[PDB]
């Protein structure tokens, strides 16, 4: 739900920076 | 007292606009400075570009001031279940941040205080030691600053 | 100490995000946030309309360490000689940004806390007597915000 | 000089909004 949505994201985020 | 605090007032807004100006510039008041605004670039930058996804999920957020502890706990509980990285700590920012806004829209603003309240605890107590393990907010801002 | 420090800046990277998040959607952490966020964007405003007179004037700033005092109080001094308004209380503001933007660009990073008390200083013992009896900094977040 | 500039420019966005 919001929290799987939200954790999705939050990984895309990272990988992309660190 | 009053008189105190007006000084003491005054001296953060010029402290609060210089670090601005400094930042627009890349340079920074403090340490302290330099990690908030990484935080506040990192969270609209997240927020820009999975906006799609991010509106999704906060769309579906329908707080009540009885129900708010336990969204925010379960949400916040799942996002680090399987582990932290500083994409998460963001995401987590970010979804506070839209909790407050969406708190705000519905005329709960009691909830602001409490939502932040929340926020820094978890922090404080769940996040802090792999924060610590990774380089410290330092390590951060060289890589979202 | 070193452990309470470090939960109370965790507090006010909350508080800032937060504070940030809420002004996005026009909303406000508290009435300091509010004065804050309407100087910043007073400052942006006052510098993106008057770009070039203001790139002119403070390109003829040519501050060393020991001439800062005197640069500062000076223009100072000339802006508020015939009168104090919220304009020029911004373009103050603009003024002392400049001058540490320009400080730390020539490795005068010392000046910028020394600035920042300068201001202070001129704030709360020549502006604040005219923002006091002309309705407060309330009324600036009214007019400017 | 440079605080002439400066005067000038906060009374013109002074105008404006107050």
């Amino acid at each position: 739900w919001i929290a799987q949505e939200l954790r999705l994201i939050g990984d895309l985020f990272n990988a992309y920076y660190a | 007292g009053p008189l105190g605090s007006m000084s003491q007032s005054n001296r953060e807004l010029v402290v609060d606009f210089l670090s601005y100006k400094l930042s627009q510039k890349g340079y920074s008041w403090s340490q302290m400075a330099a990690v908030k605004q990484a935080l506040r670039e990192a969270g609209d930058e997240f927020e820009l570009r999975y906006r799609r996804a991010f509106s999704d999920l906060t769309s579906q957020l329908h707080i009540t001031p009885g129900t708010a502890y336990q969204s925010f706990e379960q949400v916040v509980n799942e996002l680090f279940r399987d582990g932290v990285n500083w994409g998460r700590i963001v995401a987590f920012f970010s979804f506070g941040g839209a909790l407050c806004v969406e708190s705000v829209d519905k005329e709960m603003q009691v909830l602001v205080s409490r939502i932040a309240a929340w926020m820094a605890t978890y922090l404080n107590d769940h996040l802090e030691p792999w924060i610590q393990e990774n380089g410290g907010w330092d390590t951060f801002v060289e890589l979202y600053g």
